[PDB]
């Protein structure tokens, strides 16, 4: 404030969950707690199994586009040769129907 | 016979599908890379029917911490999560950091989903943690003054 | 109020030679205080360990 | 499944939908036993492993269970009688319905 | 699935125009850079439905205060707008402190 | 705050920080082009079936 | 012609890493031991294992990892011991009077 | 409005169904309630199971 | 054989941005509701509205 | 809406979108002529029988 004096107006929560992968993805990169993930514990920063706040900082994605890049490719084989399958499949298919 | 391969495609669609999200949301603050968890589907015979997917499984991974020098920017380092509350009561987590104040002095987030914490309470104003929860607000209410009690 | 602690204090493989000066090597005790669980691991070998 | 008349079939088809009252029936509209009705505002339904019915509801922090699908097995499964609509009935040749949870 | 990589070309365009936009602005007086912000839209599925483009933030920074020697030109410091008016009566804000 | 005369607020637009994240944009552009083709390739594949 | 049967290729594969730290991959020979919720008892080389909502250490389709459990204090490997489903407690750790020094 | 005035005029109804399939589709991406679909459930958006 | 039914997939399909302020899509569940010049009750998903 | 002497209005037409687009109409098309060609096969059967 003016007067030289601070106030404190709240502190920032913290919540940690047993199984982190159990949370539902609700989209606006937002999670939902939901069983699997169980029940949510609140806390502090800095405090217990809670990391600290970088102030002035935003958490950037974890996606490594050159792994991703990578990966595509190996889905695309994977995909063709399955369909390579399918019409393997087909061809027989018709082959005992043309009797 | 036809269901094998039929599984088999289906589950390289979902994990192109998988690996398409994730490039689409190479640059976005709070995101965590997914990947998808495949498992046989044996029934009775040795033959191996086909695949199936178990599930999606996040990464989460720490991402790069980004200075932005907004005083606005928070972001977690290690494990945690923003608790968030929306407009019906529900209660979200996310790892976003992009928090905005808004016309009712409310710090909520870039969707509008309300920050949540702990509140301060009596005079002088201290967190109080064995209360639950509430939307953290900004007044400009002016501060009263306080007559002198210990000098 | 509480307990005092009974222990017993051990200077085991110490030495008195014409070293520099007097010095501590080395000092252990096998209590702590109370700790909350803070991380968890599966080391090389099988064993789950929580620090 | 009960049947109109109130007799009890068994079918394997697991295509399930609700009815106007809330309730769990086959798709060819014969209400499945036992007895398992879904609420109308209900947000996603669970079916696990074991035959327990989950929904969740709306500002409920739990989920709630709303009935238990069990399986019912015969001793002979071939002399079960079809009454078409993917229906079995029983007859004498096919023992007698045992009930049981679905993984005893 | 067309509609996860759709939208994040989308993203990337509307990313890319915002950043050629800052570079326009380079040198105009008044003006802050702005940044997109980007959402996720999972529905139902846990298959990542896509991105979408939850607003664009400015970054109302003060930039550098640059002298030019007339009497008619005010820099603005901290915090604070100037007030504008058209000829139909509506109220306007600006940074920029060019006037004659 | 208070007013500067004789004087004018410039932009706050630095020209690094903008050149280099028009070329990360321009990479995460090509790579959505990369995953665009990647699905008419698979689509390709399914009709040439 | 008569099919004999289906043989299985167990040749060890690739290891990727992945920074999971609940990830763990055999090399070598050897089978992780899991239990169903009924009881029955299974073998299966994926090691994709997750904490589950009750602290147990349990694979995708919810089967309990298993393993030589710790007692005493403090605790120790208990070589002797039935295997059990591994569970990762949160509950706080007490203190201990010091003994030696 | 010009007079730096706003007026509501009105609140998008939404309709939720107990049985979602029951409905008989009448065509242009257009639904009509039926008997086995049920009466419609009448709400706001955003709130409660809508 | 006999065809048991026509059951349609109520699965949230992808929100794809327009940019018209006419236009509005429902995310989880919901069905705006429409009525013809006969007043009779239809309910859709497609929101371009004009 | 206010009017600007001395500029013109260019069109609001975005040619990437465009493309990706056309692309995915093509898709669609060659699906719906593949839904054709299976159509002109089952009659192709039952006349011939």
């Amino acid at each position: 404030y003016s007067n030289e004096q601070e106030q404190v107006l709240g502190q920032i929560v913290l919540a940690n969950f047993a199984n982190n992968e159990g949370l539902a993805s609700q989209g606006d990169n937002v999670w939902a707690a939901t069983q699997a993930s169980g029940v949510a514990l609140l806390g502090t920063a800095g405090s217990g199994n809670f990391g600290k706040l970088t102030n002035g900082a935003l958490e950037a994605s974890n996606v490594d586009l050159s792994k991703e890049l990578v990966n595509m490719i190996v889905a695309q084989r994977n995909y063709q040769s399955n369909a390579q399958t399918i019409k393997t499949q087909d061809q027989i298919l018709n082959t005992l129907v043309n009797l | 016979s036809f269901s094998q391969a039929v599984s088999g495609l289906n589950a390289a669609a979902t994990n192109l599908d998988v690996i398409g999200n994730n490039i689409a949301n190479s640059a976005t603050y709070g995101f965590k890379s997914g990947t998808a968890s495949f498992a046989d589907m044996f029934a009775g015979s040795k033959v191996g029917l086909g695949v199936k997917v178990a599930g999606i499984t996040q990464d989460f991974t720490d991402g790069t911490t980004t200075n932005t020098g907004r005083g606005l920017d928070v972001a977690i380092s290690q494990n945690g999560f923003f608790r968030l509350v929306d407009s019906n009561g529900s209660v979200f987590y996310s790892r976003n950091g992009q928090f905005k104040l808004d016309e009712n002095r409310n710090l909520v987030n870039m969707q509008g989903m309300q920050l949540t914490g702990y509140p301060a309470t009596g005079t002088p104003p201290t967190i109080q943690q064995g209360a639950n929860p509430a939307p953290i607000t900004i007044p400009n209410t002016l501060m009263a003054a306080k007559s002198t009690t210990t000098a | 109020g509480a307990t005092a602690a009974t222990f017993s204090l051990s200077f085991l493989n110490s030495m008195q030679q014409n070293t520099g000066a007097n010095n501590i090597v080395a000092t252990n005790q096998n209590g702590y205080k109370p700790g909350d669980l803070v991380s968890y691991q599966i080391n090389n070998d099988g064993t789950v360990v929580g620090n | 499944v009960m049947l109109p008349d109130g007799t009890s079939a068994y079918t394997r088809d697991g295509s399930f939908q609700v009815d106007q009252n809330g309730q769990l029936v086959t798709a060819g509209g014969f209400q499945v036993q036992p007895a398992i009705t879904i609420p109308a505002n209900a947000l996603s339904i669970t079916i696990g492993r074991d035959g327990v019915v989950s929904v969740t509801q709306q500002g409920q922090a739990a989920p709630v269970q709303v009935g238990q699908l069990n399986l019912t097995t015969f001793m002979n499964d071939t002399g079960l009688e079809s009454i078409g609509e993917n229906l079995y009935i029983e007859t004498q040749s096919s023992g007698a319905p045992n009930e049981s949870t679905p993984g005893l």
